[PDB]
């Protein structure tokens, strides 16, 4: 190790952790909580960012003084890549989009984009590299997010053969698009679901567990090379996850089926919006997979935490959907939703 | 010697009454202070166009710190400590040794500018007038750590401001 | 070995005043939850309670018993009257620190503390 | 300073520059000593 | 003066440089590393050695009470100069 | 006509002097010691059961009258079994005078709080109480008063460190400012600044 | 003065060989394991260790149990000391015991095979001060050293 | 040309914002007297549009003008949550910028920044009236350089 990397201090904000991170996709939903965790300990954590600066003001605060540096970067420039990652020992990967733009597509954000991370990683001698895949990846899937995900996935095992790929199920936290995504609909009155819901298994996971797993990746050395699958710790038929969504932001629930053929016209009919669309499509399909059960992968466990359940930490992300009357309810008012063993 | 600021018997003959109903009807004392604000409206205002004009100050002003250097261009601080043991905050930071000559000179030389009061003790500890605030306010940055300045950056505002610290400390040293 | 009291003669006066303490608390904790619309339940507000007391149970000295209650009381009525905010009725669970080990192996690796 | 210009020095800045924090040329603080403690260097050639 | 780092990083007059492999140089990506180019060593080393013509002088500094404090140097040796200990000015002996 | 040395002012001197055995007459029962320093004040010493005698003579009889408290305050001395010294700093409007009084305390004894005599008190007290742990019975509303909700510890006492234990931060991932135990960037420079050198002979203490 | 040698050639990280018998760092977890594996597969007077000249009292101990724990007696030192007779059973068989301030009251002083001038400057001052106070008589046997 | 349009209309809306900056009414020690110094008369900062506001619903800038407590710091978060964006933080003076004088003190949060983010540090103990208003004018100058419509379009 060089002298300047060795850890010091008892982990806390002042401490040298000897991690020098290049985290892509920082601003987003995973990124926060990535670079937040990485500050905590003293961590040197370079965030190239594509946004503007004002939309990278809420991870300041996240480091002492000069363990936060921010670089400008566009994923089809590789000189700007190599610039964020030639002083770094660990790569993480957390870019995505779940619609596609004009501009850039599934495949550009899913494929070209993490192949020329990697690409340029492994060329500037960078050790680790960690990257962020999907637990429902499949190139046989319906969306082409999911579909993506299986030839990037793929294509950076090639590329960086050391990279360490998580494949998380949907993650659930404070500013996620699902239990957010699932709450939000009321805005239309009842629930659409393909099937009322009865034909799809999910198994989400906690936003925190995600965010140890990824920590907890980089300090172990039996990770390299390594696929994990991070799933929570139930699974759910759709029905009972969106019914208990909705029975914790104490809305009224009021299912009925939409067949795929009408309810895919309704994605299409959001995906005019030029700004980030409510929903679309693929978003659709993707809700309605059934998440794969991979019992050969190594899983949350492996890394040492403990996956959180659902029912702990859904009033944390709920709560403000709440109107005025119910928004001092406590976590021990609505039953938990049917598990499937 | 004391006064009484309101201890007032008021008249109470027919003038001096009606005087005062004439007041509580009419208003008169709310209107004396409407033409107080009136004379004030037709007065000339006191701003300046910053920062085309600016505020007037005086040689003594504590400003902006800066390490000089003699007519030859040697550094005049020589390690002495004295400006960190007296700094209120301990705001400096210095390492020092034996240059490659036999001189002896700083190595580490920090002001933590977030820190430091401006308070200029460590301009009057200073025996050979080394380290000076200088006469620069209009120093904000966008990062915290662009106010954490080592020796380099002290050393460019000496040679950046000598022009104008060496006259101040001209007006003002037959005052010290 | 003669010293003024503070409020017990005794360590049964004391206990006496710990546990009317405890049913303060005990009472309190479903409030607290609800007023300042905690994530955490019922069961967890006085567990954590519980594990404060525990701590102090080897004390033997009224005098220093009777502080520990007197500060408890107030510990209270900050937060009855919400005196206290989210943030300080957190505190008490730390949930931004990481475990530190406490077997031998582990701080031997991390560094040099004990 | 046309009518009382200032003293001449070699090492006074003759290009005077405004506040540039938050471009490409602000400033960066680092520390400027050196390192302090010299690890040993193992040999090169096996022995043992 | 300024050399360059084999990496081409600059050289401080305190002799700094991160060196290959130190990730802390990534401060000075996208911006730059502040030095002074004005040594102070090699700029002294450029003023003429003074002779005077008696064993011991003095030295302020120059400029009286904007000076240093007022020293006294020894002359008596002729294997070197005498040198102010503050400011680093050179003395010699005239014969 | 020694223009750096302070004035004397032996009449000052003389009455207060008069005045301490005064009250060291009047209140024997209490008062331990009185003196009156080279600046002309004067200190009454008294043992702690005695400050709302004290405090009430002074305020209440007609030769003393000191109606105003204008300070109340610990002293932390460590190395004393009763380590926290409380002092009375009141002041005489009629007779344009102020008096000293002080007594002592441990971490495990109460006070009589003062409240009774002076209504200033009670702020004072909670800041002593806050400050220092001294507890004060009868206080009609005693609470910490300077520190944080919540804080632990006394931040006046001498083994006290200068930082505390704990700082604050804002943290993302739960949305609040939380607590965490204290690391400096920069750890505090303690300087030894005493001279080996006696510097007050007059102040010299037996070998 | 030789504490700046304190910051030189020091030993920062673990190091085991690697595949071509070069040294190169590691962590602690697989350095000790290292050793561990060595160390659980010998015994008796197949593990031996030597102590040098600035090991601590708890290091010494700490060793020596350890290779006790597997029936390792060969606890050695690089400083010879006869242990025919005596040995190390009676302490007064290697110590100076007069004690250091003890040459203040001596009389005569035989110095053996030792210029502690150099071995112990400190003891020597003491035999000089002694030597100049009470004028005390030293004799040599040995190289004549100053 | 949407590039030609959208760089236009972030001028637009730069503009508007850098030209109607309205500080919260938040001040917590001195430096908060020299704050007091800039709305003064030779100063004038309502010359510039800056227009103090009490309420956070209203305003778009903080200023942080003092010594942050502990005890006050999460009442400072909670009233800069409740700032609608676009919001901008002022770090004034040593106190706010890194704990300054009291920087070792077991109540003082060691710089504002380890509660909120921050656009602008005023250096000075306290900076004078002057000093903060040349801090106003390059947080004006900063968000003329926002391009949050430039790369809402390249997106
Ligand atoms: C709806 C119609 C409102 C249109 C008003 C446009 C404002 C015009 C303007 O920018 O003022 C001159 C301003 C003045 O520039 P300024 O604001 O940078 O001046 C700085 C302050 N002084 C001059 C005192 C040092 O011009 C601009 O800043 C360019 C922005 C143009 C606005 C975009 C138009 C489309
Ligand atoms: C008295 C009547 C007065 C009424 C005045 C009415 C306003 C007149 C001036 C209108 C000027 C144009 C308005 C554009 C303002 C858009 C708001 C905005 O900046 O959002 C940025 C956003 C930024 O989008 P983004 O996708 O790049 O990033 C936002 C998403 N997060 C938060 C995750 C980063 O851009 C848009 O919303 C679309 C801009 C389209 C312009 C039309
Ligand atoms: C021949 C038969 C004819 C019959 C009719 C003859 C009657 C003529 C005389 C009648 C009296 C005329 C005045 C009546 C107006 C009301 C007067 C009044 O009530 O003012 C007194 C009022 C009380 O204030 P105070 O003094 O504190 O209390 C008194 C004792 N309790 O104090 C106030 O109201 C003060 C109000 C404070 C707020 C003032 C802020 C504005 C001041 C500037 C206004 C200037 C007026 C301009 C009007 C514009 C016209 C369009
Ligand atoms: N439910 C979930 O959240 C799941 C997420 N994942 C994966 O985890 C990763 C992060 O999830 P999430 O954080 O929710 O993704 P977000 O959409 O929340 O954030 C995406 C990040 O990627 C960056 N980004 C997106 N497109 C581009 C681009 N074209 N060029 C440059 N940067 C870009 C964004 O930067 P900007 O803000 O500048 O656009 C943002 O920082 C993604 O790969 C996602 O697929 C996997 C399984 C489930
Ligand atoms: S001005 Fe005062 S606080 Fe600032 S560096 Fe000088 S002595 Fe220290
Ligand atoms: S700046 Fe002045 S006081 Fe400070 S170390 Fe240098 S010579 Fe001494
Ligand atoms: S920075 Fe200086 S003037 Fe401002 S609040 Fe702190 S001590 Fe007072
Ligand atoms: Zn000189």
């Amino acid at each position: 190790l060089h002298h300047a990397v060795i850890p010091h201090g008892k982990g806390g904000r002042s401490s040298v952790s000897g991690i020098v991170a290049t985290v892509f996709g920082a601003t987003g939903f995973l990124g926060r909580y990535v670079v937040n965790h990485l500050g905590r300990m003293g961590s040197q954590v370079i965030v190239p960012h594509r946004c503007e600066p004002y939309d990278t003001m809420h991870l300041r605060p996240m480091g002492d003084l000069g363990q936060i540096i921010f670089m400008d970067w566009n994923g089809r420039d590789k000189d700007s890549i190599r610039r964020a990652v030639e002083h770094s020992s660990v790569v993480i990967n957390l870019v995505g989009r779940e619609w596609e733009t004009q501009n850039f597509d599934f495949e550009d954000v899913f494929v070209k984009i993490p192949q020329a991370i990697a690409q340029v990683s492994k060329e500037a001698g960078v050790e680790k590299f960690i990257h962020i895949s999907h637990l429902n990846a499949d190139i046989k899937s319906s969306s082409k997010y999911l579909r993506s995900k299986a030839v990037g996935e793929k294509e950076v095992r090639e590329t960086f053969p050391e990279a360490t790929i998580i494949k998380p199920a949907e993650i659930f936290g404070r500013e996620d698009r699902f239990l957010n995504y699932f709450a939000n609909i009321r805005w239309f009155g009842g629930v659409p679901l393909i099937s009322l819901g009865k034909k799809t298994v999910k198994q989400p996971v906690y936003i925190v567990d995600v965010t140890k797993g990824i920590i907890n990746a980089i300090k172990d050395p039996d990770a390299r090379g390594k696929t994990f699958a991070f799933v929570g710790p139930s699974r759910y038929l759709l029905f009972d996850l969106v019914q208990y969504v909705f029975a914790v932001a104490h809305r009224p629930f009021l299912p009925y089926p939409l067949p795929h053929f009408a309810y895919r016209w309704i994605g299409r009919l959001f995906e005019i919006s030029p700004f980030e669309p409510w929903t679309t499509r693929d978003k659709v399909e993707r809700i309605h997979t059934t998440d794969k059960i991979l019992p050969h992968l190594p899983g949350l466990e492996d890394l040492g935490v403990e996956a959180t359940p659902l029912e702990l930490k859904a009033i944390e992300v709920l709560r403000r959907h709440r109107t005025y009357r119910w928004l001092s309810s406590e976590i021990e008012d609505v039953q938990p939703a049917k598990t499937i063993p | 010697t004391y006064k009484y600021v309101n201890l007032r018997e008021p008249s109470m003959d027919m003038k001096s009454v009606t005087d005062r109903a004439a007041q509580t009807l009419l208003w008169t004392e709310l209107i004396r202070g409407l033409g107080m604000t009136l004379s004030y409206l037709f007065r000339e205002p006191a701003t300046i166009n910053y920062p085309f004009e600016k505020g007037p100050l005086s040689p003594r002003f504590r400003g902006e710190h800066a390490l000089r250097r003699y007519p030859s261009g040697e550094e005049r601080c020589i390690a002495c400590k004295l400006c960190e043991a007296v700094c209120p905050a301990q705001a400096i930071t210095i390492e020092a040794e034996p240059r490659a000559d036999g001189s002896r000179r700083t190595t580490r030389y920090d002001i933590d500018m977030t820190k430091c009061i401006y308070c200029g003790f460590c301009q009057e500890a200073c025996p050979v007038d080394a380290i000076v605030e200088g006469p620069n306010f209009e120093f904000s940055t966008e990062t915290h750590e662009e106010l954490l300045y080592n020796k380099e950056k002290l050393l460019n505002n000496g040679d950046k401001w000598e022009a104008e610290i060496a006259a101040n400390i001209q007006a003002d040293y037959l005052y010290r | 070995t003669s010293v003024k009291p503070i409020f017990s003669r005794d360590m049964n006066e004391a206990k006496r005043r710990v546990r009317e303490l405890y049913r303060a608390w005990y009472r309190e904790v479903p409030n607290t939850v609800h007023l300042f619309q905690l994530d955490i339940s019922v069961k967890q507000g006085r567990d954590k309670v519980r594990e404060m007391f525990k701590k102090n149970a080897h004390i033997t000295d009224p005098r220093v018993v009777d502080l520990l209650v007197i500060k408890g009381k107030m510990e209270l009525e900050e937060t009855i009257k919400v005196w206290k905010q989210r943030t300080h009725v957190m505190r008490f669970f730390h949930e931004t620190e990481a475990p530190r080990p406490k077997d031998f192996l582990s701080k031997f690796y991390v560094g040099h503390d004990p | 300073p046309t009518v009382k210009p200032p003293t001449a020095r070699k090492f006074i800045w003759t290009n005077h520059k405004f506040n540039l924090s938050g471009t490409p040329q602000q400033y960066v603080p680092y520390s400027t000593t050196r390192k302090k403690i010299q690890e040993w260097v193992p040999p090169s050639t096996p022995y043992k | 003066g300024v050399r360059t780092s084999p990496t081409g990083e600059k050289v401080t007059h305190t002799g700094q440089v991160y060196d290959d492999g130190d990730y802390r140089k990534v401060r000075f990506v996208g911006r730059q590393k502040e030095v002074n180019e004005n040594f102070a060593i090699d700029l002294i080393a450029e003023q003429p050695v003074s002779q005077v013509g008696s064993r011991v002088i003095s030295c302020d500094g120059g400029g009286g009470a904007l000076g240093h404090p007022r020293v006294y140097i020894n002359l008596d040796k002729e294997t070197k100069t005498g040198t102010c200990g503050y400011c680093g000015l050179q003395f010699r002996q005239q014969h | 006509t020694r223009p750096t040395v302070r004035p004397r002012n032996d009449v000052a001197h003389k009455q207060l002097s008069a005045f301490g055995e005064y009250v060291a007459e009047i209140l024997p029962k209490y008062v331990q010691q009185v003196q009156v320093s080279c600046f002309n004040e004067l200190e009454i010493c008294i043992h702690p059961d005695g400050v709302i005698p004290v405090l009430t003579f002074l305020r209440d009889h007609s030769n003393a009258q000191f109606k105003s408290l204008a300070d109340l305050t610990a002293v932390d001395i460590p190395t004393r079994q009763n380590r926290f010294e409380i002092v009375y700093n009141l002041l005489s409007l009629r007779f344009n005078s102020r008096i000293r009084v002080k007594t002592y305390t441990d971490e495990l004894t109460p006070i009589e709080s003062s409240v009774p005599v002076y209504k200033a008190a009670n702020w004072y007290e909670r800041e002593i109480w806050d400050m220092f742990g001294v507890f004060f019975a009868n206080h009609p509303d005693l609470r910490r008063i300077l520190t944080d909700y919540g804080f632990e510890g006394h931040p006046f006492r001498k083994d006290f460190p200068l930082s505390g234990y704990v700082e604050l931060r804002y943290d993302d991932e739960v949305k609040r400012v939380v607590a965490e135990p204290v690391e400096l960037a920069q750890e505090f420079r303690k300087f030894d600044l005493n001279s080996p050198w006696e510097a007050f002979p007059a102040y010299r203490q037996p070998p | 003065f030789a504490y700046d040698g304190l910051k030189r050639q020091r030993l920062t990280e673990p190091m085991v060989r690697n595949e071509k018998g070069l040294l190169t760092h590691t962590t602690w977890e697989d350095a000790l394991s290292r050793v561990a594996g060595m160390l659980q597969s010998f015994q008796g007077n197949d593990v031996a260790a030597i102590a040098g000249g600035l090991v601590d009292a708890e290091a010494l101990i700490a060793l020596k149990d350890l290779l006790n724990r597997v029936d390792s007696d060969t606890l050695c030192t690089e400083e010879v000391f006869p242990t025919a007779g005596a040995g190390t059973d009676l302490r007064s068989n290697y110590l100076l015991n007069t004690t250091i301030a003890g040459v203040e009251e001596a009389d005569v002083v035989l110095l053996v095979g030792t210029n502690p001038r150099f071995e112990a400057p400190l003891f020597n001052a003491r035999i000089r001060k002694s030597w100049l106070h009470n004028d005390l008589k030293v004799a040599l046997i040995g190289s004549p050293v100053d | 040309r949407g590039e030609y349009v959208v760089a236009k209309l972030d001028d637009l809306i730069n503009w508007a914002r850098r030209s109607s900056l309205w500080p919260m009414t938040f001040g917590l020690a001195c430096c908060a007297v020299e704050m007091m110094h800039m709305a003064a008369p030779r100063y004038d900062m309502d010359r510039f549009g800056v227009v103090f506001r009490a309420s956070p619903r209203q305003s778009d800038v903080m200023i942080v003008a003092g010594t942050l407590t502990n005890k006050m710091a999460p009442a400072l978060r909670k009233v800069y949550d409740q700032m609608p964006e676009p919001r901008y933080v002022v770090s004034m003076g040593s106190c706010a910028n890194g704990g300054g004088y009291y920087h070792y003190s077991y109540s003082v949060v060691r710089g504002c920044d380890r509660i909120v983010p921050v656009d602008i540090y005023v250096p000075g103990c306290p900076p004078t009236a002057e000093a903060l208003l040349y801090g106003i004018l390059q947080l004006q100058k900063k968000i003329k350089r926002e391009k949050r419509l430039r790369i809402w379009y390249r997106r």
